[PDB]
This record gives C-alpha cells, structure tokens and sequence, in this order.
C-alpha cells in the first residue's frame, strides 16, 4: 500500500539486507574478473586477426573458442588434480586455471586443394583465478562445504 | 579619491563601452542620424583634416558610469590619443551632454593622400584600448 | 558584424573597398569573387557584451527536475503561476545573482527577467 | 588535444586577429591548426568546416572566435596539401610527398579519435566530432559552458581487476 | 557503492536508430542547432528532436530491464542539450530508490515480500 | 471541398530484383544546387587511389560547371532500411531499397596554392600581411 | 552520349519521390515474402488543415504503420541509378521524407528482445571444462 514513517526505518533495512544478502561486498572485484574471463578473454582470442604464413603453400590459422578448466595442480609424477586455495596457500601455489583454446589450421597447396584441422582445447596458459569467482573451486559451495574444505 | 584615481591604471578598454568600424565613405552622411547631428558641427568649419581623410572610420562608445566614476572627460581622452599618436588619427567626439558619448578616429590624411587600411585600424583598436594609457 | 561566404566555392567573405566608386565591397580570397556590401560595418567589438541573457536561456529548462520552481511568478504571457527559476551562471559577466524566470507550462517556453 | 593560444603574445597581427587554436594529434612532434585537420579530413570550404564547428551562423561571437584559426590555415586549401602539412610533421620523416600524405591519413584514419572511428569511411564522423570538440572550446572560451572539473567523479573510471587483466592479456596473447 | 562491469553498446543504438533518430551522417549541419545530440559511450551518434520524450522511453525501459541494463548511466544537460549514454565499466554507482510524483514507488507489499526473502 | 476530406489509397509493391541498382545521391542545402543547369553531368569514378570500394567523382557541364566528390557513407544500416517510393500510372507504390548512400561537396575550381609553394607561405608564419595580395602573386 | 555521361531526362520530368526509412521486421517481412507482388497498402488521409499517412500490413504477410514525415527544406536528395548495362541515370528528385513507426507501445519491446537475443546468439565467451583436458 505505502510505507508510513513509523514503519520506514524497518522497511529501508530490509531493503538495505536483501542487497546484501544478493551482493555482498566484493561484488565489483568478483563481477569484474567473471566478465574478463567470460567475455574479455574470449573477444580478444576473436579479435585476433588470423595467422597467415606464406613461404608455394599456405597456411592459415585461427582461434576459434576458449576453455577454462578448474584450477588444477600438478604433481611431480604428473597426475593433475584440483587446486584446493588452503593448498595453494601453504604449498605457495598459484591458484590458476589451465586455458585451452580451439585452433583451426588450414594449409592451401596451390593445388587447389584445401586441407583443414582443428585442434580442440589447445593448452595456451594458466589463468590465475580469482577466489570465490564463476571459475573457482569455491563457487556454488555451500558454507557446510567450504568448512569441509578449510576454507572460511 | 583623488589620489586613487590618479594611481590605478586606466585603459581606453575599462572605460569602453563597445567599438565598431564602419566604412563610412561619405563623412557628411556618416552612419546614421546620431552622428549626424553633431558631425556636422566638427565638419562645418573643420581644421587640419580638410585635405584628405581616411575611409574607414572607428567608432568608439564610452560608458558614462565608468567615465563618471574615474572622472574621466572627452576631451582629455582625445588629447592623450591625440598625444600617443600625434598626428597619425583625427579623433572627433560629441559634448558630454549627449547620453551616448561617441569619439570618431580614422587615420591620418596624408597617408590616404602597406599592409590594409581596414586591418590596421583593427590593430589601432586593439591597440588603443589595452596598451594606450588614460 | 554578419558574416558571408562567396556563391562560387563557399569562402571566407572579407571586407574590400574599391577606389574608383568608393564603395564598401566583399571579396574572396581564393575565389576573386567580389560583393556589393549592404551592412556598411565591418565588426563591433563589445567590450560591456551586456548580452541579454534571456537569448541564451533555453525553454526546455523547465524540465529540469532540480530546478526550483515558484508559484509567485505567473507567466506574462499564458498566466501560468508555476515558473521555474535558475541564475546565469555564465563567465565574463563579472557578476550574476539575477534570477532568470522560465514558464513551466508546456508549449510556453517564455522567459522573463524580474 | 584541441588548444586555443593564450593573448599572451602582443602584436599588431596577434592581437587583432585574437586566438587561434591548434589541435595536438597523437605522433606528431608539433601543433597542427585546426582548420587544417578539417582540410586534411576531406572538408575544405570555410562554409563546410563552420558547418561542422559552429552549428548556429545566427550567433556571431563564436563565429568570430574561429576567424583567427582560418587566417592561419589559409595557405592550404586543398585536403592533399593538408595532407602533407600533417605528415611532414610525422613520427618518422617522409622520404617523398606520397609517402608524407599516406602517413597522414593513417595518423587521421586510425591514430586520432579512434573511438569515432577506424575505418576509411569515417572521415565524416570525425570531423563532427573533432568539430565538436572545437564548438566545446568556443563555448569555454566565450564562458558560455563552465571548464570541467577534474575532481568529478562522473569524469572518472575504475580500472578493476577485469580490465586489468583484459590490458594485460591483449599484450599477452599477441605475443603469444 | 557499485562499480559498473560494463555492456555492448550494440542493442542501445540499434533501438535509437528504431526510434526517431536522426542518423549523423544523414542530417545537415543546419539541424543540429535544434536538435539535441545523442552521444552512447563518448561517440556522437545522431541528433534527437523530441528529448523528453526520448529520457522518459530509455528510463522506463531500465527500469523495466529490457533493452537497458540497469548499470546503464542515461544524462540528459537540458541546458547543453546532450543526451549522453554510458555503457562502461568503470563507472561508480549506487542504489536509490524512485520517486514519482512525491511518492515512492517502493510500497509495503515489497517490503512484505522481502521479509520472506 | 473534397480536399477537406480526402481520402487515398495505393498499393505498395516490392519486386524481388532491378536490373539497376538504386543509390542516394545528397546535396548540402546550404550549395543551393540547380537542376535546371544541369545540361550535361558526368559521374566517374575517382583515379586518386590508382573500384567498387573507392569514391565517387561527378562532373557536371564538363569543366565549365560544378565538380562534386562523392564518399560512401560509413554508417551501416544493419538495422534499418530505406525505400523510395515513385508514382506510377497504376497507382500502386513501389519500393526499392538504397544499395548505398553517398554524399557529393562540390569542389572548387581555382589555382590552388601547391604544396611545395605553401611551404613558402609559411615563413610569413603569423607575419603574413594584407592576406588579399597571396594569391594575387599566385 | 558516353560511358561516363549521367542521364538527367528523369530531374527534366520533376519526378517525385518520397524517402521513407522503415524498420528491420517490415523489411524483413517484405524479403520474406521475397517480392510476390504485394506487400500492403499505404492509406493517405487529408483533413481541412492536416494531413494523416499511415501504412497497412498485409494480413497474409503476418501470418497499423503511422507514417510521421519530415521537412525536406534541410537537405536536396536526389536518385540516382546504375543499371547492370553500365548506364546510370538519375530516377528522379526527393519530394517527401517520411518515417515508419509501431503502432504497439509494450509489447514491441519483446520482439526486440529476442531480436536482441538473436544477435546476441553469435557472441561466443568462454566455456567452464570440468576436467582438465588430457
Ligand atoms: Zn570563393
Ligand atoms: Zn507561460
């Protein structure tokens, strides 16, 4: 109907907890890194103009689609796992996700020919994750699960 | 008071209304009927000009609040424009009882008897009202 | 004070006066065009630019959420008493606490000085 | 950078003709006048460059405001000629005039006002704006818009950690 | 206090170009003097005749999460008459609440709806 | 009359392809353009990049009359469209859309100071005196 | 008679013609039907000191379009045609300009979000992996 003065301070806390509640507090820094890795990083594997090579055959190549995996570690042996942050933060990890990107490579033999690959998930990097973001391990936790993870 | 007006500077620009240049072929039939009633009185038995004079003309409006407040008199500007370029501009101003004060100044006439006859009097102008002391 | 450009290749028009009829004329540079001057007047310099303000002021300002509007100012015009009013806020007048009144009645943008 | 000349200098021609203004362009040692960047930009008419400068010929005091700056640009009336004045003024020098006028137009094309446009078609579109940029100076200069304010948050971003990272990645991948 | 992420420009100047305006490259310079330019990100896209009209359509369609995304900044300078809209990141903004016509439009029933979160 | 109150109707018509193509060919009002002078024009494309991807150049009357430079507008109508509408005897409109849109500014026909001699011009930096006199020399 | 040479026999005539700019799904609609033979009817209404255009669509075609027009006093449009022969000619000169708008105040707004979404189909972002590629 309309709120009345004497309900007012009630209602603008209430107002008040459900933004925070829904945003929290590092909203901006967590809002801005998901952008980057959802967006950003792949405009700009688009934007990059296509690798041509010519020295008689011709190559091409092409960065179609980026991939980010979970932050993962390495053993010594080789064998991957997932990168807890409590043991990137005592073992002094760094909290990265490994980055894959689709490529696409055609070759013209001026035989008028065209032989065309791709080769799906190519390993270009690791992307240090920001904690608590889209693409870290904690996301979708609950706070019984990140107990469980010593994790605050 | 007297003291403080004899020390700040005054410039022809703080006691000026506005300036604007005609290019007034005819000196008889100036501008329009303002000038006409007192430029003729100047014309009628006119001295030193009578040879020649200069086309285009500079017309320059004073402001009676600022000319009254520094107790400054058309005849005394005349004479310090007179004074800072000789013979060089014909300066011709109407009486003080007038509303408007208007002062009339074209170039000398034995030049009109290199670089513009127009663009120089626009450097006169500018000229005049910040360099020029009163 | 008006300005021209040439009909030819739409120049700069400057100020010229010919010797053989003594009569105020505008020429192009680049062109070699030339025009019989109407306006006699080649600039004014306005040192005061008491520039009534009212020109400047636009009537859309009555839109203007912030703006204070009152009631004690009809409009001369339609008789609307909401007016809305605002200082000139422009340089090179040396001083404005003046209020500049603007009708808040839509299609009557009239604008008055107090 | 789109600068008027301060009425500092004194002299029959300086003073009389009043300020002019100067456009500072990206990987160019020197000022270049504004009006001969509309040369260079395809707009050579007095006519056609007030048009995109001064939107209003009714108002006579900003249309004096620009009449210096067409006194200085008058020699050049051509856009290949403008062309060349800004090239000869290049990051590196022009060995020959064609070399000086294409590196003019890539400066123009892409180097400045780049977010109007990169293209070769946009020509148009930046002499609106670059006119604009012009018009914002007259009315700073003739006091009918109030200077801007650096400390106004409006006129401020923040770089977060996604731009940030987006910076770095560009550089990155390229290298890659 | 929020900081905007930033959004493409792309599906604001598509709806400007469906409603009544102007394109720049279309118009003669004579027309800007009326007409108010519409600037999205810095560019100057066009010029519109009917401002208010314009305010009133882009508010309401923020408002309604359509088109506009709600970190959207739409500045009208009614005095400069420029319209400019933001789409970056960078831009600091925060929370507040509407009024129309003296009232808010935040009632009981949405505070009772929030108490159950 | 029936002016008063008229009321029409037409039929509009869109054929799928012209054998010509339809452009838009835009006047600065401010040129004051004049058709009825128009005896002869000549529309060619410009040789200062030496196609399709190039300016255009119309001449009129030859030499003698107005020389106009046409330029491709940048801004894509991805969104939008334009359509002429001509009448006909049958009364039923028809709409073609614009392949492209072009903007022609005349261009002026007089000795034009060289490159190689403004450089000349520019020593008289700001020192140039009675502005008429440039280009009687030239 | 040239290559080069405009034909001009159209602007001799005075033709007229109106520019009218219309929106993506009117268009889209008439590509659709991909040229049949009609597409709507346009209704010009006259009253004794006003003028109504608006435009119909055809009922077929969808399984009211108000036209506002503008002054053309601000600019001289001309058309101009180049025929697959190599010989272009001038259609005529731009009398009327006009625009097309909804009629639909709400409810538009949902074609345009899915037109929305459907540009924003193509736009490719980064894809999560569950495991780590191998
Ligand atoms: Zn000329
Ligand atoms: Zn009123």
């Amino acid at each position: 109907d309309e709120i009345t003065p004497d309900l007012w301070q009630e209602a603008c806390w209430i107002v008040i907890s459900s933004y925070f509640d829904e945003k929290g507090l590092v909203r901006q820094q967590l809002d801005s890194f998901d952008e980057f890795i959802q967006m950003s990083v792949q405009r700009i594997v688009e934007d990059a103009p296509p690798i041509d090579l010519q020295a008689p055959p011709r190559y091409l190549l092409k960065f179609e689609q980026i991939y980010l995996s979970k932050p993962t570690h390495w053993e010594r042996d080789g064998a991957p796992s997932p990168m807890m942050p409590n043991e990137a933060r005592l073992r002094n990890l760094t909290y990265s996700a490994p980055l894959y990107v689709d490529i696409t490579k055609t070759v013209i033999k001026e035989g008028e020919e065209q032989l065309q690959t791709q080769h799906q998930k190519t390993f270009i990097g690791k992307i240090p994750i920001m904690l608590r973001s889209t693409y870290c391990l904690l996301n979708g936790l609950t706070d019984r699960d990140l107990c469980e993870l010593n994790e605050c | 008071k007297d003291i403080l007006c004899r020390l700040e500077h005054t410039t022809l620009r703080k006691v000026t209304a506005n300036t604007a240049i005609y290019y007034d072929p005819n000196p008889q039939s100036t501008v329009v009927a303002e000038d006409q009633e007192w430029v003729n009185v100047y014309y009628e038995m006119p001295d030193f000009d009578v040879a020649r004079i200069s086309p285009w003309l500079l017309r320059v409006e004073l402001d009676r609040k600022h000319m009254t407040d520094r107790k400054l008199t058309m005849e005394q500007i005349a004479e310090k424009i007179n004074a800072g370029f000789g013979d060089d501009l014909n300066c011709i101003f109407n009486d003080d009882n007038a509303e408007k004060l208007v002062l009339r100044i074209r170039i000398m006439n034995s030049d009109e008897n290199k670089m513009d006859d127009d663009v120089f009097l626009r450097c006169i102008e500018s000229n005049m009202l910040t360099d020029m002391t009163l | 004070v008006g300005i021209r450009f040439c009909q030819e290749c739409n120049n700069m028009l400057y100020p010229k006066e010919d010797k053989e009829n003594r009569i105020l004329l505008y020429a192009c540079r680049n062109c070699d065009y030339q025009q019989e001057a109407d306006n006699s007047c080649i600039y004014v310099n306005k040192i005061t630019h008491e520039v009534d303000e009212l020109t400047q002021i636009i009537a859309d300002v009555s839109q203007d959420p912030t703006l204070p509007r009152t009631e004690d100012h009809p409009c001369q015009k339609c008789g609307h008493k909401e007016a809305v009013f605002f200082q000139s806020h422009s340089a090179r007048a040396e001083d404005a606490m003046r209020l500049y009144y603007v009708c808040t009645a839509p299609h009557c943008g009239h604008r008055w000085t107090e | 950078w789109v600068s008027m000349l301060a009425r500092g200098g004194q002299g029959a021609k300086k003073s009389a003709i009043g300020q002019r203004i100067v456009a500072t362009l990206p990987y160019i040692k020197q000022e270049v006048p504004i009006i001969i960047v509309f040369r260079a930009l395809g707009f050579v008419s007095d006519r056609d460059i007030l048009e995109h400068i001064i939107y209003d010929f009714e108002d006579p005091e900003m249309m004096e405001m620009v009449k210096p700056s067409l006194d200085e640009a008058f020699v050049i009336q051509e856009q290949n000629v403008a062309l060349n004045f800004i090239g000869s003024r290049g990051a590196k020098p022009g060995v020959t005039k064609e070399k000086r006028i294409k590196y003019a137009k890539e400066v123009l094309q892409k180097e400045m006002l780049p977010h109007v446009g990169v293209s070769d078609f946009c020509e148009t579109k930046k002499a609106y704006f670059l006119g604009y940029m012009v018009h914002r100076l007259l009315l700073a200069a003739l006091g009918r818009r109030e200077l801007d304010d650096r400390d106004h948050y409006g006129n401020k971003r923040l770089d977060l950690a996604g731009p940030l990272l987006a910076f770095l990645f560009r550089g990155m991948f390229k290298n890659l | 206090a929020y900081i905007s992420v930033g959004s493409q420009p792309s599906p604001i100047l598509e709806f400007l170009e469906e409603w009544s305006m102007e394109n720049l490259e279309e118009i003669s310079p004579a027309a800007i003097a009326d007409a108010t330019k519409i600037f999205v990100n810095g560019c100057w896209v066009g010029i519109h005749k009917d401002p208010e009209q314009l305010m009133n359509t882009l508010r309401k369609l923020r408002r309604q999460m359509d088109i506009i995304v709600s970190e959207v900044s739409m500045i009208r300078d009614i005095r400069e008459r420029e319209i400019r809209i933001y789409t970056d990141a960078g831009r600091i903004c925060r929370p507040l609440l509407i009024v129309e016509k003296q009232k808010l439009l935040l009632k009981k029933r949405h505070i009772d709806q929030l108490k159950e979160r | 009359g029936p002016s008063s109150q008229n009321v029409t109707e037409y039929v509009v018509r869109v054929p799928k392809n012209t054998t010509k193509k339809y452009n838009i060919m835009a006047f600065n009002a401010a040129d004051k353009v004049n058709f009825a002078t128009w005896n002869q024009a000549r529309l060619e494309r410009d040789l200062s990049n030496k196609p399709e991807d190039q300016p255009w150049l119309l001449r009129v009357n030859g030499k003698s009359g107005r020389k106009f430079k046409g330029i491709k507008k940048g801004g894509v109508t991805e969104n939008t469209s334009y359509y002429i509408f001509t009448q006909c005897p049958d009364g039923a409109f028809e709409a073609f859309p614009v392949h492209n849109w072009y903007n022609f500014t005349p261009l002026a026909r007089h000795r034009t100071l060289t490159a190689e001699e403004a450089e000349e011009e520019w020593e008289r930096r700001n020192k140039v005196l009675n502005h008429f006199s440039i280009m009687q020399q030239r | 008679a040239e290559r080069g040479e405009l034909d001009l026999t159209g602007a001799k005539q005075n033709t007229g013609v109106w520019l009218v700019k219309v929106p993506k799904y009117l268009s889209q609609q008439w590509a659709k039907a991909s040229g049949r033979g009609e597409v709507g009817k346009l209704r010009i209404a006259k009253t004794q000191g006003r003028t109504e255009v608006s435009f119909t669509l055809n009922e077929d075609l969808a399984n009211e379009h108000p036209f506002v027009l503008q002054s053309v006093g601000g600019q001289t449009l001309t058309v101009f045609t180049e025929s697959s022969s190599d010989k272009l000619s001038l259609e005529g000169i731009v009398v009327q300009r006009a625009e097309c708008r909804p009629a639909a105040s709400e409810n538009y707004m949902r074609l345009k979000r899915l037109q929305i979404e459907e540009s924003s189909k193509p736009v490719r972002l980064s894809q999560q992996l569950d495991k780590v590629v191998t």
